[PDB]
């Protein structure tokens, strides 16, 4: 992913959601994918990656979201349209 | 660090 263009990713929830964990939104630093559950929707789609920043969900800007705002958006969303962008340098503040 | 399943 040399351009680091954001990607539009369509996921459909199963019985236990989209199948990833979010980290961040503690201090204006944005919302990142920390964990992708094996055999959940996000995993099986293949598109989302650890260290993706979540830029938007169903048209809502999460760039400046708090953890709690992002959780609310993501939890309340069926067919969910995510815009994600690979940001390994920013993610390195979370995990080396 | 706290993380949240979605």
């Amino acid at each position: 992913d040399f351009t680091r263009e954001p990607r539009k990713i369509i996921l459909h929830k199963g019985s236990t959601g989209l199948g990833f964990n979010i980290v961040g939104g503690e201090d204006g630093e944005g919302i990142f994918v920390s964990f992708i559950l094996a055999g959940g929707p996000a995993d099986l789609s293949g598109e989302l990656r650890r260290g993706d920043r979540i830029l938007s969900v169903n048209g809502v800007n999460l760039r400046n979201a708090t953890h709690e705002q992002a959780a609310a958006a993501l939890k309340r969303a069926q067919s969910v349209t995510i815009v994600a962008q690979y940001r390994p340098e920013e993610y390195s503040r979370f995990e080396s | 660090x706290r993380t949240t399943p979605v």
